[PDB]
């Protein structure tokens, strides 16, 4: 609560007697006004401390500064009371309802469990589409990460499926008395337009009232910011980790994740190794797709997705490498596929999740899911051929056999990939591929049994 | 404010002392002169002295004198048709009062305090005002320009003067606390303008660029960016913007732009057309343009006093429409504080208020209804200057993400014959999505189609592109030059919009909307001329085809019927061939 | 045009990669020279400060 | 007097003993061999400050160091008194031949200049060649450099307009009643042979007549290579704004600025900011450049556009960076023309100016010309540009119309830069332009209107 | 002290082919050796001191290695004299400088060089100064940066670049002295490029306030092309200021016909892209004329061996003189193999090897080959 501030720039304040404080805190600062603003505590060295002020800064005086000590580190109040609740960057309650029952209030970091415990995510999941279902699914659990542009339909395209989203036990042979249904979804960096176009994805159909939104606009500060995630990040934990529900943490343009970054090693002096970006971003970052897997003996399990776009689309940068090493899959999105209108632009090969593999087939979904999975892969790209070929001969300058794996491809793209606002069931999800197989006739199809395709075909 | 002198001399900025609560981010004064200063740090008693213009004037122990608060723009009528800085002075007084050159030290007040604007108080004696509410009807020409109260000074009425003549000095409207309403309030620019409420972005915005309203539009007041190489007009492409197309409200603001870079609007739009008030824009617009050799810090004060007088007026429901001469300049001048601060570099070599000041900044304002009555939104794009025209430096990335429907400006482009210069493909945009609704009715219930099939070929016609960057039309099929030639023509005179012609400068609808059929036309019955076997070799010299290409000099007026004429020619003199 | 794509082509963009790479990566020297003599400033004045 | 020395080492001084100075002012050096140096007074301090010899500290010594303070601002002569005269960087005889009294010393430093002085660079002249004037076209008040590697003929060529420079008043309107020309040259860093050669070109044009230079040989301290720049560009808006001299002023061997520039940029305490440049360079190379511009109600117009040369190609060399947007239009050199033959080798790619568009075509010059000149450019770009894709594909590879494009390629540029002592004058031009054009009948001229075009044809 | 500085006058040529019939220079200008590792210049002054144009003979390898100046030092005793016949040690003297000299050994070791041309040169004598890998004294100051914790600029080295360098290449050249006599200083350094860098700057700039330079292609060095120059990025300015004792001596159809040869090899790349893209025999008789044109153009012109007591040296008269036995060929090859004939049968003439020995023919019994054959040329061929 101490004054003479010596040493101050931009949103930053530094106040001696720094032995009551230590790093990882924050207090609320008052300058002349006695205005109430913020600040994290860092640096608390014997002559003077390191604070982070909240806002952006103006508002700091050389007369007053005195602060008001909130709590070392500070969280907010976690429970199952906030199913439709609304919060921004910090997370406050900007939703109008009453504050939120704080149940425990748990470090938004509470690091990874014991390894012992991580078993392997295989619990299939559809979300209201055939391709990234059918050829790329998600199991509870699995961290899978989206290559997305930007500038592309990302923003759409996310909380497009992002309700789409439905988990089925059923189909395993379970209910939903364990498995209950749980959206989280945090953004940052928003433009004000955007921020707007959010709101409307949960008000549609019943989506808000079982979420709980976070989103630090990129004007708004950009301390919240980079925690911004951790926050709701580390509240999922309570949810399907504490008390066994299903939870799906859907990251968001880690632009900001970065940006963001970029401040605290730019004036903590922590030096930027490679890309002009702090030297530990691999292991800050790792604790992030942590928060994702299960347990031994617990059954409650959320599911982690990434999703950000790079500095030009490459994939040389942090933004990608970093993701790309510890996610265990990839979905990116190509101008290309979106320039001819197919929504949702999504490549085939390119995007996969690594570990939806094992998770789909017997017992999962759909027991011939099991090569229908690595059927429509192979087979489709397989088309891909004598897409761009057509300059080259022609149309009907080309075989039968190999120019009929042409207009699959187009029926592929524009129908199959291209699905919108559609919302497949996981099964109906399935069919699809099927339907489009009957192109060649049964026996053309070398990755399936005929088994089979002798059946579903 | 703070009283005291300079304590610690240092080449331009130098260490004051004896001050007391300088608050960061403060107007002050420095030297017995004027050369105001700024509160940009703290370390107890003493602040680090901002020094705006250049400083070869000054002692060892000069003025310093804060304020307490936030700076202080001071907004009202008069403001108007006049040169001033990037610190809202009026550089047209400096002229008149100094000589040929900029003499500083001469600093007069930003609003007319002597001429008598014809006032009109229509706040009835006994009830509250707000800040933010209207206080009456202003004659300004052809426009409305209304008076709001400062906010926060909301109090309660006493009195009305009569309907004459009454300056931004004089009592126009009174309130019961020795307070008086006159046609100016005091407001700071450092703090934006808390209007009604958030609202979406659904309007497309027009200019006359086919490249931008056809498909690639934004929002009535959303947010946008366009880099721009070493010269790719980029500066005088401002010109055509706000003259050209509608704005509520026009404000041209620019950093450091060089005094050539800088003089191809400044007397130019002075001659422009105006199909509201009629006479030269001049009538609206404001010119806060800087000079590059323009004091290094006044690059800064430029934004930061652009950004308040857009709001000013947004908040009354006018829709502020202001561009930004090379945003890029402001970097120059923000990071070269370090230099001058020895402050600890940031990421990217540069300062580290990337998002604090970018994203802030660059969303202050935009589409805002606010107490004023109507709907005040706020359309800005600042063009980034990236000195190897690197895309990928601090500047480019610095505003992604944070505006969408980003351009890119090659150095062939606009040096060959491609206006605008831009990027074909590096160049998409997802405003136009939500953009449709106010397409589909103008425009047609089916031109969101008409749209989308055309960026279709533009976008896929790159299938060939390609191959052809590997090959060439040796290989060619019959699909070949079908695109290849179809968007090639699609650029030259489809895309490529001399906005220095007689009036293609500018097209609506029905312009931009008939064209993309015009060859689509040719198209259609192009499917059926090779596809029957007709070669595509008679299909080339088509003299038809060389009508489609003089589409885009015609006006709104000519054009309906023009077109129209050759329709009929095409499918005439292709289905015969 | 195999062959030479093969030793021209391919080769060709690839022996450019190399020399931007080498010069991209060390570009980073500012990076440690520039924010080596950093630390020696921000410290040699809290450095400075401590003995005065 | 300040004897109070401190630190010696280089062209960078340090003293105490001086609690009173402001930012500029012109000192002396007295050392201990009898040799005195002048200074700038930099940065000041209260117990010291920072000094700015002119030439390197050779055999000095810090107890015999002896400064003195001149002026608290420079200023040196004025007058256009010394005309044809010679002198160095700083400026001052250095020909032989007596000193001699000016008006008032005047910072040179090139203040800024109000917005009604400036002006629209319509005034085009004659550039004694073609190349110019029609694509670029001269125009006072205008900025456009010539980007040049090293050797290339950034001075032979140079020299073309030393002997071809001559506005066109009879097709315009004004007269030749007012209009004074008055030349100031100033090098900084020039060669032995670049010495004399240039002199040669004053006697052979009369240029060595109405001259006041301040010329910096390379063996010139470095200490003028930014510092002389001032003080010509201002020796011109005392005899073009208040006397009416539309005098146009042009710097030379600015490939040496910023290397002096450079020095500051870390040589002295600030940051590099980029490609190990002063920070503030843009500035540094605006109130300079800035000083071009015709002024109404003062027929006294400044043209600046020097010459810069960059290793090798490089565009995006440090120099060329804000140069482009700080000038507004450019030139542009390519070395396969200049060692090939084609002399004057001189070609503008990017090169395309600023305000030459608006300036000539209606009024003063002819006609036809506005849709000239966009036409040349974009009808030539179309043609080289299988300059590639010809020495790929085969060698007679292409339709039989595109076959034209190249076909005139090598006409187009052999012949066009083809240009010799020739004072191509403004027509001289549009003829040959117009004889070019021929080689393909009005079908890909979409740029000129259907009259003008058959107009010429 | 020089009376006054002088333009350039007279020409200097080593006695080198190309190197001084392409770019030769005069007294008043200097250029640069490029060249990575190998490259002809650590020992190229070595070819260059043997015999060439001057008469005093001073030389100060900057920061030059032990091994990269052993023999070259030692060498030198055993030069010939053209005054009185022994070692160049007669009339010249060693200013080298060692690898291991230390940095400050080495960052003057050369300007002890050109301030001895000088007195020589204020007496009224021409000197020339050639100082090999000129990377290593740079290295020096280079260095010393970083040790008095200077500040760098561009590409991690001090802000000190041209900064004398510029100044050294001034004072160069020939400019009558105030000792009453004017003289003849000369000067021509060798920049090295460590790593074959030409975007080093100490290439970059030094060609910013010099003459011309001569660039040494790493590759060509492989076919004994001595000296491993290289044409196609090398270019000379004081081509200009030399025809006066050109055409003066030598002849006047040569200060011509030897510009009208650089064309050969110029206007021989566009097709050599595409001639090593296909095939070297898919063109039209006209075609194949500069084919296999240039290829001579150097075999026995660019290709010579600085050891090779006749080729080793050559002169303005080994130079016009075979420079006109091609020429023949060009204007009878274009008509000849145009009769109907394909230059096949032009290409077994055993008349083309005899024009091989432009180079290993007596300096002195050259002229036995000039005329002799050169009649030979225009006749036998005269018929096809
Ligand atoms: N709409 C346009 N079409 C073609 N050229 C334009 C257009 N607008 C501006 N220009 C040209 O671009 C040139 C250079 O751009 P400028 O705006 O001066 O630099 P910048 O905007 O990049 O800082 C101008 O000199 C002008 O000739
Ligand atoms: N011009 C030359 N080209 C190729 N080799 C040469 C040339 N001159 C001399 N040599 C031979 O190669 C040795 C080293 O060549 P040089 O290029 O002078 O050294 P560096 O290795 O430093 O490039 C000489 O000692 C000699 O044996």
């Amino acid at each position: 609560e101490y004054t003479g501030i010596t040493y101050i720039s931009g949103p930053l304040l530094f106040v001696e007697n720094a032995k009551d404080l230590a790093y990882g805190a924050i207090v609320d600062i008052k300058d002349g006004t006695g205005r109430v603003r913020g600040g994290q505590v860092i640096e608390v060295s014997e002559e003077y401390a390191v604070i982070q002020v909240f806002e952006e800064t103006t508002g700091l005086d050389l007369a007053t500064t005195s602060v008001s000590l909130v709590e070392d580190v500070a969280r907010l109040g976690v429970s199952k009371e906030m199913l439709g609740r609304r919060f921004n960057g910090i997370g406050k309650p900007i939703d109008g309802l009453p504050p939120i029952t704080p149940e425990k209030r748990l470090p938004i970091t509470g690091l990874p469990l014991n390894p012992v415990a991580r078993r392997k995510p295989e619990q299939f999941i559809q979300t209201g589409i055939s391709t990234i279902d059918v050829m790329n699914t998600l199991v509870r659990g699995q961290k899978l990460p989206i290559f997305s542009g930007s500038g592309l339909p990302a923003n759409e395209i996310a909380a497009q499926i992002a309700r789409q989203a439905t988990v089925r036990p059923d189909l395993s042979g379970e209910g939903e008395k364990e498995e209950p249904f749980a959206v989280v979804f945090a953004a940052m960096g928003i433009t004000q337009r955007e921020l707007s176009y959010f709101i409307q994805e949960f008000e549609r159909t019943g989506a808000l009232s079982r979420s709980v939104l976070f989103l630090n606009k990129a004007d708004d500060p950009t301390i919240e910011r980079i925690l911004t995630p951790r926050m709701a990040l580390t509240v999922a934990e309570y949810l399907a980790f504490e008390h066994d529900y299903h939870v799906l943490v859907i990251l968001t343009d880690m632009t900001n994740y970065c940006e963001a970054l970029r401040e605290i090693g730019a004036a903590r002096e922590e030096i930027p190794g490679r890309r002009g970006y702090p030297g530990y971003m691999y292991t800050d970052l790792a604790t992030i797709y942590e928060r994702a897997g299960v347990v031994e003996g617990k059954k409650g399990s959320v599911t982690q997705i990434p999703i950000l776009s790079m500095p030009d689309d490459d994939r040389t940068h942090p933004i990608p490498d970093l993701t790309g090493y510890i996610t265990e899959g990839q979905i990116q999105l190509s101008r290309e596929l979106h320039r001819k209108g197919i929504y949702p632009p999504i490549d085939p090969l390119p995007s996969l999740s690594r570990l939806m593999n094992n998770g789909v087939g017997k017992g999962k979904t759909r027991e011939d899911h099991k090569q229908v999975s690595d059927q429509l892969y192979s087979a489709y790209a397989n088309g891909v051929d004598i897409r761009k070929l057509v300059a080259i001969i022609g149309e009907d300058a080309l075989t039968e056999n190999d120019r009929r794996y042409l207009q699959f491809a187009d029926a592929f793209e524009r129908f199959f990939i291209n699905q919108g606002q559609q919302n497949r069931s996981i099964e109906e999800s399935l069919q699809i591929a099927w339907a489009l197989l009957s192109m060649l006739p049964q026996g053309e199809l070398k990755r399936i049994s005929k088994d089979h395709i002798g059946k579903y075909y | 404010m703070i009283q005291g002198v300079i304590q610690k001399i240092a080449g331009p900025a130098v260490i004051a002392k004896g001050m007391l609560g300088a608050r960061m981010y403060d107007i002050c004064k420095v030297g017995e002169e004027g050369l105001v200063g700024e509160i940009i740090r703290l370390d107890g008693d003493t602040a680090f002295v901002q020094v705006y213009e250049d400083t070869s004037g000054l002692k060892v122990g000069e003025p310093v004198v804060s304020t307490g608060l936030p700076l202080a723009v001071e907004l009202g009528p008069g403001m108007l048709n006049g040169i001033y800085d990037g610190i809202q002075r009026p550089l047209e007084r400096i002229r008149e009062k100094t000589g040929i050159y900029i003499t500083r030290g001469v600093v007069v007040h930003a609003l007319d305090r002597e001429k008598k604007w014809a006032w009109t108080p229509m706040v009835k004696p006994g009830d509250e005002v707000r800040g933010g509410m209207v206080l009456g009807t202003v004659p300004e020409f052809g426009f409305t320009h209304k008076i709001l109260v400062p906010p926060d000074v909301r109090g309660r009425v006493k009195e009305v003067k009569p309907a004459g003549e009454y300056t931004v000095e004089e009592p126009v409207v009174v309130l019961e606390d020795g307070t008086e309403l006159k046609m100016y309030h005091t407001w700071p620019v450092r703090r934006a303008r808390p209007v009604q409420r958030k609202l979406d972005p659904n309007t497309p915005f027009l200019t006359g660029m086919r490249i931008l309203d056809v498909l690639f539009p934004v929002a009535m007041g959303g947010t946008a960016a366009i880099p721009g190489p070493f010269g790719s007009g980029k500066t005088v492409t401002q010109q055509s913007l706000a003259k050209w197309s509608n704005a509520d409200v026009v404000v041209y603001v620019g950093c450091g732009e060089r005094g050539n870079e800088m003089t191809d609007v400044l007397v130019e739009f002075p001659e422009l057309t105006d199909p509201k008030t009629g006479g030269p824009l001049m009538h609206r617009t404001v010119l806060i343009a800087n000079t590059s050799n323009m004091p290094v810090a006044a690059r800064e004060a430029s934004i930061y006093v652009g950004v308040t007088i857009a709001e000013y007026f947004r908040d009354q429901g006018f829709s502020v429409a202001l561009m930004a001469d090379s945003t890029s300049r402001w970097a120059e001048a923000l990071r070269e504080i370090s230099s001058r601060l020895e402050e600890m570099p940031a990421e990217e070599g540069y300062p580290p208020y990337l998002a604090a000041r970018l994203a802030a900044f660059y969303e202050r304002a935009g589409k805002v209804i606010t107490l004023g009555g109507e709907e005040g939104a706020v359309t800005i794009v600042g063009a980034v200057s990236p000195p190897g025209g690197d895309m990928s430096e601090p500047v480019t990335q610095s505003t992604l993400r944070i505006v969408g429907a980003f351009w890119r400006l090659d150095a062939s482009l606009a040096f060959r014959r491609h206006f605008p210069a831009i990027n074909w493909n590096g160049s998409y945009s997802l405003f136009t999505s939500a953009l449709d609704p106010w397409y589909r009715e103008n425009v047609a219930e089916d031109y969101p189609e008409l749209r989308d099939a055309i960026s279709e070929l533009l976008q896929r016609e790159a299938g060939l592109q390609e191959i052809v960057q590997l090959v060439g039309p040796d290989a060619l099929q019959d699909a070949e030059r079908l695109v290849i030639e179809v968007g090639r023509i699609i650029r030259e005179d489809f895309l490529q919009q001399n906005a220095y012609h007689e009036v293609d400068a500018y097209c609506s609808m029905k312009k931009a909307y008939g064209i993309m059929k015009m060859i689509l036309a040719f198209y259609k019955e192009a499917e059926a001329a090779i596809k029957r076997g007709v070669s595509i070799d008679e299909i080339l010299q088509l003299p038809v085809l060389e009508r489609i290409g003089r589409a885009r000099y015609v006006s709104e007026e000519e054009f309906p019927a023009y077109f129209e004429e050759a329709m009929k020619e095409i499918q005439g003199a292709f289905k015969a061939l | 045009r195999v062959n030479a794509l093969e030793q021209v082509v391919i080769p060709g963009i690839r022996a450019q990669i190399r020399f931007i790479q080498q010069v991209l990566e060390q570009r980073e020297r500012e990076d440690t020279f520039r924010l080596k003599r950093i630390k020696g400033k921000i410290e040699a004045r809290e450095a400075e400060e401590e003995g005065g």
